[PDB]
RNA sequence: AUAUAUUUUAGUAAUAGAUAAAAAUAUGUACAGUAAAAUUGUAAGGAAAACAAUAAUAACUUUCUC
RNA sequence: GAAAGAAUUAAAUUAAUAUAAUGGUAUAACUGUGCGAUAAUUGUAACACAAACGAGUGAAACAAGUACGUAAGUAUGGCA
């Protein structure tokens, strides 16, 4: 006799960050192999198309009609904003720093070149 | 032969250098061109055979056809086909196309490329449409500077900005240029080239450097800042370097205050906006328009909010972009600014 | 053994020295990587010697 | 390389930035090369071309008469049809292929003024079997190629792999040239004049020769070659001497059309033709 | 080093070749530009105006066709039959011929078949 | 086994500065089967060529308009149509 | 026309185009383009070597013209 | 009315992807070409995915240096 008793592991390749969520930076809201979803608004892609998150916000998949039969994951900076954001409205940025109110940690970044 | 006839005709037209021209027009190849200025490379130098002949009949050519179209051209009534006409008589004038690709088109002298005449201003148009009016809209799409202030352009005046007064150094900025704090310490000095066929007696203009990149901490974003704000101002085609000379202090919505950029802050874009202002028929004279100076602020300015108000069309831009450095603090204190602020390195 | 292993040793005489496989008969690999004894981009040459398949020196000058 | 995710992102603008002319790279390259400042400046219209200017003056107009059918409509090519929607599979489902053809075909127009069939391009396709095994053969090729035409050759390689002929994979072997303009027009009255007239047992091109839409072709064997002025001048110089197929690609709807347009330039026509 | 044979065809290559057989490059005044630009204008606008007159008459000829064969549909419908048949295997006779450089000794046959 | 010229590197064309092949033309005089003269551009050198056989004396090109030289001359004096008649009687075959 | 001297040419070798599905540098970046099959043909060529051809132009810009 | 350009629409990922099979890829990840041969670099890597541990995977950001690009930027090996 001879058996085909031989196969590798599922690769947990769902989505890992639902619509609706928030999410941090650097988090991950998608496996998957080849884009199924396309990396969409304040979103990253890595070397294995993992979606993964730029900023802190809200994860939203979408459809944009500048990109045709193509998925779209990308991440609103709140609840409030339909992440299909209009184009010729301004983009919603995050400023994301701190200014230094502390005297000495001031002094040490205007130091520092 | 129309174009020797100089009555009706602007003297732009020829070729002011005597030499030139001679060379242009000979019954053979006899003498030499002025452009090679040395002897031996003179001596050395052979144009090609049977030039001459065949050249005074495609001038011939040429001329007729620019005869017949000025037939045309005088009998029109309406002002833009009329334009239209002349350019098309005029176009392919050897001379005019020596004196536009050989002579510097930024800082035209009128006796040689008169923008005042609308062969000479559609050569214009067509050579900025070619390179620097391409470039200018890359660098508004790549660094966003269209959607973040002002939705779109539809580029119409070559806008060029230059920064005399602050070191001493002449130089047009290209669009998307990193300055100095030092080189954008005091003002600008705008240049709006029109090449449209426009009203040059009744036409205003305004100019605003807006800058949308300056941080707003309770917001936990940015905001825009009024950087630089001229109204009701008169462009000539020829006259249109736009000084301190020209336009008064009641021009001055909003006087220049300087790229000051903190530090860890970022980058920050300075995009200056040209628009024309709308004309009001059955009025003779330039249509001034009043701005309500407690209203508009320079803190935080809605530009878009601005051009809806008193209904302004963007004709021009230009962009340049300013980060942290040494001397900010030092132009903050001859301002008379506060010491400025400085953010932390991270963007957590 | 198909692939060898060498030792790239910094030019820059720091001591700091990277380590590559190649070919058995591989040309002699140099490259330009960062010593972070010198903070620079530096050559980087093998330190020991071994056997190259010889290839012809390809002739730019028409010989003949 | 953090992704291959390829993704053009939209703009705010309608002008057209030409990438090329903001780079300050290829200055010689932003030259037209019609322009006389770039270096790949050529002389096109050098002296006037005979066999164009008869089928402007004698031929364009007779076509035109020929081809006029009176109250004739367009028709329509063989098409890519589309799924009645009589089932909800039908919904994004890709058109069903062409009736008869994998491909789709053109649709045929009525001759009227614009579109009168002329002469587009000739192509000279010489592929030299003996080359597998000598590799100067296709060289020599090209040179005869070359003498015939006074136009560059282009290198012909075999693309495929074979063991029954003896033919490996990536090898030259022989040579061709598309003729276009005056040099094309000058090597048919060659063909006309010199050339085919000294064949001996020559009929014609077969009326049964052609594409479906203006294209008609033929060959010639290395006995034939000889006959070209530049090769007959030096025959010492062309010992070996290699065949050759023609491609005349006219701008006709139909090869018919095709047919008689070359007619109209004194080439013979003797099958039984479609 | 090399045979006869491969000599013979080195030298076949170097004829097709462009290696040291091409003179400098044809340099030009601005003032001569000018004029070559003015003569290749010129030429390019006339032979368009060329091409116009021709297209014009094959048109104005068309229109007169048609202008007739409506006038044979409303008066002999039988002639217009013969006119309007289908000239599939129409060949130019083999006597109209490309006309020369230099004409022929016997200029015209007054007699044939 | 393949018979071979082996290359030599490449000369590198630069972009723009590639230049188009314009090969030695000269103005080729052909005068065909009759008087008619025909300029063609051509890389031979030879400025003059008059043709024996062309259309222009072809039957296909014109339907409305040395071993056999060799017998003629040595058969001559007899002068070899009457001849054929003599000799071509269809009976056997 | 011919002699000597001093030079110059002839080492004859392919890409001429930002080349684009013959083969060849498989990682970077910048710019650009589109394959395949099947069909109709064509010198030896044949089911199977190579080359050609095979969906639609409404609107827009420029040019010439009635 | 004609010529040229810009192109758009339809179709296609059946070819091609160093290599299995699957997913992805014409907006090309496929192919050609210039430069290059550098990022098949150096210290800190949060946060995620996965996950008994041992390991494995994606990776923002900070700092040093390099290559290409007008720029925007991209590159810490290869469509996965
Ligand atoms: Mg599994
Ligand atoms: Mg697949
Ligand atoms: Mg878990
Ligand atoms: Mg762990
Ligand atoms: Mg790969
Ligand atoms: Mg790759």
């Amino acid at each position: 006799s001879r058996t085909s008793m031989k196969d590798s592991a599922g690769r947990r390749l769902g989505p890992k960050k639902y619509e609706g969520q928030d999410v941090s930076t650097g988090e991950i809201i998608m496996r998957q192999r080849g884009t199924k979803f396309y990396p969409g608004e304040n979103v990253g892609i890595g070397k294995d198309h993992s979606i993964f998150a730029l900023e802190p916000g809200v994860v939203r998949y979408y459809l944009d009609p500048f990109h045709p039969k193509r998925k779209f994951i990308g991440v609103a900076l709140r609840r409030d904003l339909k992440l299909p954001s209009p184009h010729f409205e301004p983009t919603v940025r995050r400023f994301g720093r701190f200014e230094l109110t502390n005297k000495r940690a001031a002094y040490k970044e205007e130091n520092s070149i | 032969h129309i174009w020797s006839d100089f009555t009706t005709r602007p003297s732009s037209l020829s070729i002011q250098s005597s030499k030139v021209k001679n060379y242009l027009f000979q019954k053979k190849a006899s003498l030499d061109p002025p452009s090679i200025s040395r002897r031996s490379n003179r001596i050395k130098y052979s144009p090609p055979e049977h030039i001459d002949e065949i050249f005074r009949m495609s001038y011939d050519f040429l001329e007729q056809r620019s005869s017949k179209f000025y037939e045309l051209a005088n009998k029109t009534k309406n002002p833009l086909k009329k334009d239209a006409l002349l350019i098309k008589a005029e176009i392919n004038n050897p001379e005019v196309q020596y004196n536009f690709q050989f002579n510097n088109k930024l800082n035209n002298v009128k006796d040689i490329i008169d923008y005042d005449v609308p062969v000479y201003r559609h050569l214009g148009k067509q050579h900025w449409e070619s390179y620097g009016q391409m470039l200018l809209m890359q660098r508004l799409e790549t660094l966003a500077a269209i959607p973040d202030t002002l939705p779109t352009l539809v580029p119409r005046a070559e806008v060029n900005i230059k920064f005399p007064f602050s070191t001493g150094v002449n130089k047009w900025i290209e669009p998307g240029e990193f300055l100095s704090s030092n080189v954008t310490s005091m003002r600008p000095i705008f240049k709006i080239q029109e090449y449209e066929l426009v009203n040059v007696e009744k036409q205003l203009y305004t100019v605003l450097i807006v800058n949308p990149d300056v941080p707003d901490l309770s917001n936990d974003s940015f905001k825009t800042a009024l950087c630089y704000g001229l109204v009701n101002i008169n462009l000539t085609y020829n006259d249109n370097l736009i000084d301190p000379r020209k336009f008064h202090s009641s021009n001055i919505i909003a006087d220049y205050l300087p790229p000051v950029p903190e530090k860890n802050a970022g980058k920050q874009r300075f995009v200056v906006w040209v628009f024309r202002q709308p004309l009001i028929e059955d009025k003779q004279g330039p249509n001034m328009l009043e701005i309500d100076r407690k209203e508009l602020s320079r803190d935080d300015f809605d530009i878009r909010q601005f051009t809806k108000k008193y209904n302004l069309t963007a004709i021009g831009a230009h962009i340049w972009r300013s980060e942290w450095d040494a001397k900010v603090a030092a132009v903050r204190e001859k301002y008379g600014l506060p010491p400025g602020r400085v953010f932390s390195r991270v963007r957590r | 053994s198909k692939n060898s292993v060498i030792k790239l040793l910094s030019t820059a005489a720091s001591g700091y020295s990277r380590y590559i496989s190649i070919k058995k008969g591989a040309p002699l690999v140099t490259q330009v990587r960062y010593d972070p004894v010198v903070k620079r981009h530096v050559l980087f040459k093998e330190a020991k010697k071994r056997k190259v398949a010889e290839r012809k020196p390809l002739d730019f000058l028409r010989t003949a | 390389p953090k992704s291959a995710c390829s993704l053009v992102k939209p703009v705010h603008h309608l002008v057209k930035i030409d990438k090329s002319k903001l780079s300050p790279r290829f200055p010689e390259l932003k030259y037209d090369k019609s322009d006389i400042r770039s270096p790949g400046f050529k002389p096109k219209d050098t002296h006037a071309d005979r066999l164009n200017d008869h089928y402007l003056n004698t031929l364009q107009s007779d076509l035109l008469l020929i081809n006029y059918s009176h109250n004739a409509a367009v028709v329509k090519g063989l098409k890519q049809r589309a799924w009645s929607g009589d089932s909800p599979y039908h919904l994004n489902r890709p058109p069903k292929n062409p009736r008869g053809s994998k491909a789709q075909l053109p649709d045929i127009h009525p001759i009227k003024w614009s579109n009168i069939p002329g002469l587009e391009s000739v192509v000279i396709n010489c592929f030299v079997r003996e080359a597998r095994e000598n590799q100067l053969l296709a060289i020599t090729a090209a040179l005869q190629l070359q003498q015939i035409t006074g136009c560059k050759p282009h290198p012909i390689f075999s693309k495929n792999d074979v063991p029954t002929w003896k033919l490996r994979k990536g090898h030259q072997m022989g040579a061709k040239v598309e003729l276009k303009g005056k040099e094309m027009s000058q090597f048919l009255s060659t063909l006309t004049e010199i050339v085919l007239p000294r064949i001996r047992e020559y009929k014609g091109i077969s009326n049964q020769s052609g594409n479906r839409f203006g294209g008609i072709s033929f060959g010639l064997t290395a006995e034939d070659i000889k006959f070209f002025p530049e090769i007959d001048a030096n025959q010492d110089s062309w010992p070996k001497t290699f065949g050759m197929h023609i491609n005349i690609n006219t701008s006709a709807q139909l090869d018919y059309q095709a047919r008689t347009l070359l007619s109209g330039f004194q080439f013979p026509f003797f099958g039984e033709e479609k | 080093s090399l045979s006869p044979l491969a000599q013979r065809v080195v030298t076949q290559l170097s004829v097709m070749s462009a290696s040291r057989k091409q003179p400098k490059l044809l340099k030009l005044a601005r003032e001569d530009l000018i004029k070559h630009q003015t003569i290749e204008k010129c030429w390019s606008i006339y032979q368009q105006q060329q091409r116009e007159r021709r297209n014009l008459q094959l048109e104005l000829q068309y229109k007169s066709i048609e202008r007739s064969m409506n006038l044979l549909q409303e008066l002999s419908p039988r002639l217009f039959e013969a006119a309007n048949a289908s000239e599939k295997g129409k060949r130019f006779p083999m006597e109209m011929k490309v006309p020369t450089d230099f004409p022929p000794n016997t200029l015209w046959h007054y007699n044939f078949r | 086994t393949r018979i071979t010229l082996p290359r030599r590197p490449a000369k590198k064309i630069q972009l723009g500065k590639s230049r188009p092949a314009i090969y030695h033309q000269f103005n080729v005089k052909m005068e065909l089967s009759d008087g008619s003269v025909v300029i063609r551009r051509s890389q031979y050198p030879k400025g003059e060529i008059r043709l024996i056989q062309d259309q222009r004396n072809n039957p296909l090109w014109n339907p409305s308009r040395g071993s056999l030289d060799r017998f003629n001359k040595r058969y001559s004096s007899l002068f070899s149509t009457v001849e054929l008649s003599e000799e071509n009687k269809k009976k056997t075959q």
